[PDB]
C-alpha cells in the first residue's frame, strides 16, 4: 500500500527529526548538520535555516502551518515563520524568518512539542526541567526528561517520558503529576482519543497506557532494536514504529502484528534511523534515518 | 457500481467531518467547565 | 574527387568556422592569454611545461571566468580560447589542440561555459556581440576535437558524448538551448547573435550525439534484427561509393502495397470479383500466376515503418490490454521529446534562416565588421550564407534520418511542419540557379567545393525524404514544374547528386506525360541505371488527389501517437483510479446535537 | 551510539566508516591539521572531506549571517540558473544550498564508496566556491573569522587539504597559515 | 478499483466506531 517514491537526499549528517506539514505538499527536516531543509513535492529541497548552531535534535510545526519552532544542542530554541510553498530555494535571505528565539533550560533541547492551544508548547530538555512556552511565559518542572508531549483530546493533560523506564503524567494549570506508568525510553506518542498513549522501550517493548490509570493494557515486541521514534496516524488507525534496526513498521491500532514492513535505511553507527512522521491531508509518510536520508513513501 | 460507491465516499466523508465539528464543540464545552 | 562523409576533413571544418573579418582575434586572444601566463608563472612557455601545471593553470582559467565585470570576463575567455588552440606545423598544432581540449573537458570547462551562455542568452555589426562569438568558439572547437577523435580517452569521449545528450541543462539537452537561441534570434527578440557558429555547433552536437551515417546504418541494422525483420539486401553507403557518373546495383524491392494491388488486379481478371486487402489466396488463379506472386512475395521488403505503424494501431486498439510500453530514452528519444513542445517553430525558423542564406534577419551580422577589401568582404558573406546553408541541411538531414530510424511517426510529425512551411517549393527555388557554379563556387582564401556539393546533396536527401510514398506531396512536385530544374541539376558530374536526382525524376515521371518520356530518353536510360527498380512499377509506361484531405488524415494519426506517448497524464481519461487512501479522509449546532442524540 | 538524554559530552563519551574515521580525527582535536588530513583511497576521501568540510562552514555562515550587515558588505553567484550577483550572503547561502546540491546531486555521486572520475572535477569547482566565501570572511569581517579558526583551524586546514590534492592554485591562497 | 473502495470504507467504519466507543465515554 506503501511504495517508495522519494528519497530527499540533501542533507550530509544524520536526519534527527521531521515533520508534515498540515495541508501544504511540504515536509520539514532537522538534521545534525545545525541546520534544517524544507522541502516541497530525487526533488531538492526548497529552503534551508541558518540560525541553529550545533546539531538538531527536536522539531515542531506551528499547527497552522505558519511556523516552525527546532531545539538541539545549542540549548536555545528557534522559532522561524517558514515561506510558503513555491519560494525560490536560491532567493534573497530574508532576516525576519528567524522572528522567535527562546532561551531557557542550558541543556540540549531533547523533546519538543507544539500545543493545540496555538499558544503554548512544550520543550524537553537534558537538564532534567521541562518547560512550558508561550510565544514569555514559561512553567518548569523540576522532576532525565527524555521524551514529553502534549496530550491532544484535553490539552490540558501532557505525558513526560524518562531515562528510568516509567512515564509521569501531568497538568497544565496543575504542574502537579498525577500517575506514573511502567530502562530507556526513546520515543512517546498520544493517541488524538484521551485514554490511549504509546510509549517505545529501549527493551524493544511497544507498550500502551492509559490518561486516567497507567495500566499496561499492551506490551508487544516491536523489532530486533531499541524502537526509536513513533508516530500517529491523524485519525488514529495506524502507527509508525521506526527502529534502530533499520525497519520501519505500520502497526495497525486493533491488529498489532507487522501490518506492514519496510526496511531502507543503513546501520552507519550504533545508532539507527530517527524519527518519523505521518502526513495529515496528503497521506505521505517519510523516515528519517541515521545516514541523512529522508525516504518518503505514498 | 464504481460511481456510486465513491458518491458513497463522499457521504462518508462529510459524515467524518461534520462528527469533527461536533466533538470539537463538546470538547470546548467541556473544557469551558 | 569528392568523398561524401558525415563531415569534411578536420582541417577544412575548423577553417570554416572563422570568418575572414574575425582574423585579428587570434592575436588578441594570445596577446590576452599569454599576459596572464606571464603573471601566473615565469619565464616558461605552455608547451614546455608539464602537466599538473597544466592542471593548475586550468583551475585558474575556470576561477577566473567567474568575475562578475563583463569586460574581465572577456578577457579571460579570449586566453581559455588561445589555450583551446593551444599555438608551427599544422599536425603539431592538431596534436596539442587534441591534447589541451581533453585537458579542458578534464578540469571541467565545458559546464561553465554552459553556465556563462545562459547568462548571455538571458540579455548591425560584428562587435556587436564579441563575447558570445568568443564563448561559442570554444565550444564548438571542444565538441569539434571531441568528435574529430570519436572515431585513451575513449572513456573521456565517451562520458562526454553521453553527457552532453543527456537533458542536464534546464532539464534538456544542449541541442535544446541552441534551438533556443536560434528560435529567440528568428523571432527578431535577439538581432545580435552570431547565426553562423549557433549553427555550426548545432550541426556538431546533433552529430556527435545521434551519430553519423555509419552509426546510422548499424543502428538500423540492429533494429532490423531485433524487430526480426530480414536484414537489408545492401549496403547502401557502399554502393553509392562505388558508383559513376552519366550498373544494377540495387536489388529490388517490392512493398506490400504492389503485392496486393497486383493480386487484386488478377483477382478481377481471372475470378470474377476482388477479394480486398488479402495477400494469401491464391488458389484459383493459373500457375503462371502463382509463380509471380511467389516472385514478388520472395522479394518483398518489408521496413521498420510499416511495423511500426502497425504497432502503432495496435497499441490504439487494445490500450491497457499489457499495450502500454516502455520505449528506450536512446539520444534521438530524448531530443525529441525536447523539441516536441515548439517543434513547427523550430522548423520555420531552419527555413527561414536557410531561405536567407539562399544564394539568391539580417543574417550577415556575425561577418560584417579598397576595392580589395570589398571583395574580400564579398566572398567572406558568400562563404558565411554558404556555411549556414551546409549546417541547416545537415542539421535537418540527420534529424530526419535519426526520427525515422527511431520512430517512424516522429519523422513524420517533423516532415509534416517542414513542408508546411513550404520547403518542397524553397529547395526547388534553391536548385532554380546555375547549379554548377553553386558547386564549383571557390569562395575560400587560405574542382568541387567539398561545402556547397555537400550542402546541395543534403538538400536533395531531404527533398526526397518529404516526398516519398506520398502521391499528394509527388503531385505537388509536379505542380512546381520541378522536372527542368533537377534535369538541369543533373549536368554535375557527381554520382550520388544524379542519384539523388533520378530518385525524384522516376518518381514524377508518371505525371508527366508520355511526350516527355518521349522526348528525355537520356534521362530514363540514367533513371534505368542508377535508381533501385521496383517489381510491377509502371513509371517507364505510366498512364496518368486530396492534398488537403491526405494531409488533415496523417496529421491526426500523427497527433495520435504524440498524445499516446508523451501525454500520459491526461491520456485516456475514460478509466481513471480513485485514491482509496486516507489522503480524502480530510481532502450547525443542531448538526451536532441531534446527531449525537440519535441514540 | 548516543541515546537521548545525554547533554553534550557524552557524546564523545560512547558502513563507510571513512565519515566515522573523520568523526573521530576531528574530535580527537580541532587541531590536529595534517592528522585528520592524514588519508586512512584518494577520490573518495575527497568526496567525504569536502562533504565534512562544507558541514563546518556551515558554522562559519551562520556567524556570518548573524552579523554579515551591509554595512561593509565581489563575485557573483551561480546557484541561481542565470548566474546573478546575489550579494555576500546571499552568495554565501547560494553557495553552500549548490554545494548541498552536486555532492548530492544522484547523477554524479549514486554512491558514497566508489565516485567515477568524471565527477572529481566538481570538487574543484565546490572548492573554488569555498575560498570566496573565505576571503569575504578574511577581508570583510576579519575578527569572527578568527574566532570560528580558533574554534577550528579550518582555513589552515582547507589550504593544506588543497595544497595536498592540487584542487586551487597556491597564488589564490592569501588566507595566512 | 472496487476491492481498493471496499478496503477503504472498511477503514473508514473502523474509524467510527472507535470514535463512537470513545463517546460512550
Ligand atoms: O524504409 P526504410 O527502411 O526506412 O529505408 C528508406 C527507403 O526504403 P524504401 O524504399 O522502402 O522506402 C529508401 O531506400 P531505397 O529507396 O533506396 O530502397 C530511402 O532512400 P531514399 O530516401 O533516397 O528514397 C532511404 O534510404 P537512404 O536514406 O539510404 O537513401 C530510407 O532509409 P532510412 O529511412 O533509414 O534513411
Ligand atoms: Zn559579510
Ligand atoms: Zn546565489
Amino acid at each position: 500500500t506503501w511504495n517508495p517514491k522519494y528519497t530527499l537526499r540533501s542533507h550530509f549528517d544524520g536526519v534527527r527529526a521531521l515533520a508534515f506539514h498540515p495541508v501544504e505538499p511540504v515536509l520539514v527536516t532537522a538534521s545534525e548538520d545545525h541546520t534544517l531543509k524544507l522541502w516541497n513535492l530525487d526533488v531538492e529541497p526548497i529552503y534551508t535555516f541558518r540560525a541553529h548552531i550545533g546539531p538538531v535534535l527536536s522539531l515542531a510545526i506551528s499547527s497552522n502551518g505558519e511556523q516552525c519552532f527546532s531545539g538541539g544542542i545549542d540549548a536555545t530554541i528557534q522559532w522561524w515563520n517558514m515561506p510558503s510553498p513555491s519560494v525560490d530555494p536560491y532567493d534573497t535571505y530574508e532576516p525576519n524568518v528567524l522572528a522567535g528565539t527562546l532561551v531557557g533550560h542550558t541543556d540540549a533541547v531533547w523533546g519538543l512539542a507544539y500545543s493545540g492551544i496555538k499558544n503554548q508548547l512544550l520543550s524537553c530538555s537534558a537538564d532534567g526541567t521541562v518547560r512550558l512556552w508561550n510565544p514569555p511565559c514559561i512553567c518548569t518542572y523540576n522532576g532525565i526528561p527524555t521524551s514529553v508531549d502534549f496530550i491532544g483530546c484535553d490539552p490540558a493533560h501532557m505525558v513526560t517520558s524518562f531515562n528510568t523506564g516509567s512515564a509521569v503524567i501531568y497538568d497544565l494549570e496543575t504542574s502537579q503529576s498525577l500517575v506514573i506508568l511502567s530502562n530507556h525510553i526513546n520515543r512517546v506518542v498520544s493517541h488524538p482519543t484521551l485514554p490511549v498513549t504509546i510509549t517505545a522501550h529501549e527493551d524493544r517493548h511497544i507498550k500502551f497506557f492509559d490518561n486516567k490509570t497507567g495500566k499496561m493494557i499492551h506490551s508487544m515486541v516491536a523489532h530486533l532494536d531499541a524502537v526509536t521514534s513513533l508516530a500517529v496516524d491523524p485519525n488514529g488507525i495506524y502507527l509508525m514504529s521506526g527502529s534502530h534496526d533499520c525497519s520501519i513498521r505500520l502497526w495497525n491500532l486493533d491488529s498489532k502484528t507487522c501490518v506492514q514492513e519496510i526496511t531502507a535505511h543503513r546501520k552507519k553507527l550504533d545508532e539507527s534511523i530517527y524519527d518519523v512522521a505521518f502526513h495529515s491531508s496528503k497521506a505521505y509518510i517519510a523516515s528519517a534515518g541515521a545516514d541523512a536520508l529522508a525516504k518518503v513513501f505514498v | 457500481e464504481r460511481k456510486g460507491q465513491e458518491n458513497l465516499k463522499k457521504d462518508l466523508v462529510r459524515r467524518i467531518k461534520m462528527l469533527e465539528y461536533a466533538l470539537k464543540q463538546e470538547r470546548a464545552k467541556y473544557h469551558k467547565l | 574527387e569528392f568523398e561524401y562523409a558525415d563531415t569534411d576533413k578536420w582541417a577544412a571544418e575548423l577553417s570554416e568556422l572563422y570568418s575572414y573579418t574575425e582574423g585579428p582575434e587570434f592575436l588578441m586572444n594570445r596577446k590576452c592569454f599569454e599576459e596572464d601566463f606571464r603573471i601566473h608563472v615565469t619565464d616558461k612557455k605552455w608547451t614546455e611545461l608539464d602537466t599538473n601545471q597544466h592542471r593548475t593553470h586550468a583551475m585558474r582559467l575556470l576561477d577566473g571566468l567567474e568575475v562578475t565585470a563583463r569586460e574581465k570576463r572577456l578577457k579571460v575567455a579570449r586566453a581559455i580560447l588561445y589555450v583551446a588552440q593551444g599555438t608551427s606545423s599544422e599536425a603539431e598544432v592538431q596534436s596539442w589542440m587534441r591534447y589541451n581540449i581533453f585537458l579542458l573537458l578534464e578540469v571541467g570547462t565545458f559546464n561553465a561555459l554552459v553556465e556563462l551562455l545562459n547568462m548571455e542568452i538571458d540579455n548591425i555589426s560584428l562587435a556587436d556581440s564579441t563575447d558570445l562569438r568568443v564563448l561559442l568558439n570554444i565550444m564548438y572547437l571542444i565538441v569539434e576535437t571531441v568528435h574529430q577523435e570519436c572515431e585513451e580517452w575513449r572513456t573521456m569521449r565517451q562520458t562526454f558524448r553521453a553527457e552532453l545528450g543527456s537533458p542536464l541543462y534546464n532539464n534538456e539537452p544542449f541541442a535544446i538551448m541552441l534551438f533556443g537561441m536560434v528560435t529567440k534570434f528568428c523571432s527578431g527578440h535577439a538581432p545580435h547573435f552570431p547565426m553562423k557558429k549557433v549553427l555550426l555547433l548545432l550541426w556538431k552536437t546533433v552529430l556527435c550525439t545521434l551519430g553519423g551515417f555509419e552509426e546510422l546504418q548499424s543502428m538500423k541494422a540492429e533494429k532490423r534484427s531485433i524487430l526480426g525483420l530480414p536484414p537489408l539486401p545492401e549496403d547502401s553507403i557502399k554502393v553509392i561509393r562505388n558508383m559513376r557518373a552519366a550498373g544494377l546495383p540495387w536489388a529490388p524491392k517490392v512493398r506490400e502495397k504492389d503485392i496486393e494491388m497486383f493480386l487484386e488486379s488478377s483477382r478481377s481478371k481471372f475470378i470474377g470479383y476482388t477479394l480486398g486487402s488479402d495477400t494469401n489466396t491464391v488458389v484459383g488463379l493459373p500457375r503462371p500466376i502463382h509463380e509471380s506472386i511467389k516472385t514478388l512475395k520472395q522479394h518483398k521488403y518489408t521496413s521498420i515503418a510499416e511495423v511500426q505503424a502497425q504497432m502503432e494501431e495496435e497499441y490504439l486498439r487494445s490500450p491497457l490490454s499489457g499495450g502500454e510500453e516502455e520505449v528506450e530514452q536512446v539520444p534521438a528519444e530524448t531530443l525529441y521529446q525536447g523539441l516536441l513542445p515548439s517543434l513547427p517553430q523550430y522548423m520555420i525558423a531552419l527555413l527561414k534562416i536557410l531561405l536567407a542564406a539562399a544564394p539568391t534577419i539580417n543574417i550577415l551580422a556575425d561577418v560584417l565588421p579598397t576595392v580589395l577589401q570589398s571583395m574580400k568582404l564579398g566572398v567572406d558573406v558568400n562563404r558565411h550564407k554558404e556555411v549556414i546553408v551546409k549546417a541547416i541541411s545537415a542539421v535537418l538531414l540527420l534529424l530526419l534520418k535519426h526520427f525515422k530510424l527511431n520512430h517512424v511517426y516522429q519523422f513524420e510529425y517533423m516532415a509534416q511542419h517542414l513542408v508546411f512551411a513550404n520547403c518542397i517549393p524553397l529547395i526547388l527555388k534553391f536548385f532554380n540557379q546555375n547549379i554548377m557554379s553553386y558547386i564549383t563556387a571557390k569562395n575560400s582564401i587560405s574542382q568541387f567545393c567539398w561545402r556547397n556539393l555537400f550542402s546541395c546533396i543534403n538538400l536533395l536527401r531531404i527533398l526526397n525524404k518529404l516526398t516519398k510514398w506520398k502521391h499528394s506531396r509527388t503531385m505537388m512536385l509536379v505542380v512546381f514544374k520541378s522536372a527542368p530544374i533537377l534535369k538541369r541539376a543533373l549536368k554535375v558530374k557527381q554520382a550520388m547528386m544524379q542519384l539523388y536526382v533520378l530518385k525524384l525524376l522516376k518518381v514524377q515521371t508518371k505525371y508527366l506525360g508520355r511526350q516527355w518520356r518521349k522526348s528525355n530518353m537520356k534521362t530514363m536510360s540514367a533513371i534505368y541505371q542508377k535508381v533501385r527498380h521496383r517489381l510491377n512499377d509502371d513509371w517507364a509506361y505510366g498512364n496518368d488527389w486530396d492534398f488537403q484531405a491526405e494531409e488533415c488524415a496523417l496529421r491526426a494519426n500523427i497527433e495520435r501517437f504524440n498524445a499516446r506517448r508523451y501525454d500520459r497524464a491526461h491520456s485516456n481519461p475514460d478509466f481513471l483510479p480513485v485514491d482509496n487512501c486516507l489522503q480524502s479522509v480530510l481532502g450547525f449546532q443542531m448538526n451536532y446535537d441531534l446527531w449525537l442524540e440519535r441514540e | 551510539r548516543n541515546r537521548p538524554g545525554t547533554k553534550a559530552q557524552d557524546f564523545y563519551n560512547w558502513t563507510l566508516a571513512v565519515q566515522q574515521y573523520i568523526q573521530q580525527n576531528i574530535r580527537a582535536d580541532c587541531s590536529n591539521i595534517d592528522k585528520i588530513l592524514e588519508p586512512p583511497d584518494e577520490g573518495v576521501w575527497k568526496y567525504e572531506h569536502l562533504r565534512q568540510f562544507c558541514l563546518e562552514l556551515n558554522g562559519l555562515a551562520v556567524k556570518l549571517q548573524s552579523e554579515c550587515h551591509p554595512d561593509t558588505c565581489i563575485f557573483l553567484c551561480a546557484a541561481h540558473k542565470t548566474p546573478k550577483e546575489c550579494p555576500a550572503i546571499d552568495y554565501t547561502r547560494h553557495t553552500l544550498d549548490g554545494a548541498a546540491c552536486l555532492l548530492n546531486s544522484n547523477k554524479y555521486f549514486p554512491s558514497r564508496v566508489s565516485i567515477k572520475e568524471s565527477s572529481v572535477a566538481k570538487l574543484g569547482s565546490v572548492c573554488r566556491r569555498i575560498y570566496r566565501i573565505f576571503s569575504h570572511a578574511y577581508f570583510h569581517h576579519r575578527q569572527i573569522f578568527d574566532e570560528y579558526e580558533n574554534e577550528t583551524f579550518l582555513c589552515h586546514r582547507f589550504t593544506k587539504f588543497v595544497m595536498k590534492y592540487n584542487l586551487m592554485s597556491k597564488d589564490n591562497l592569501i588566507v595566512p597559515i
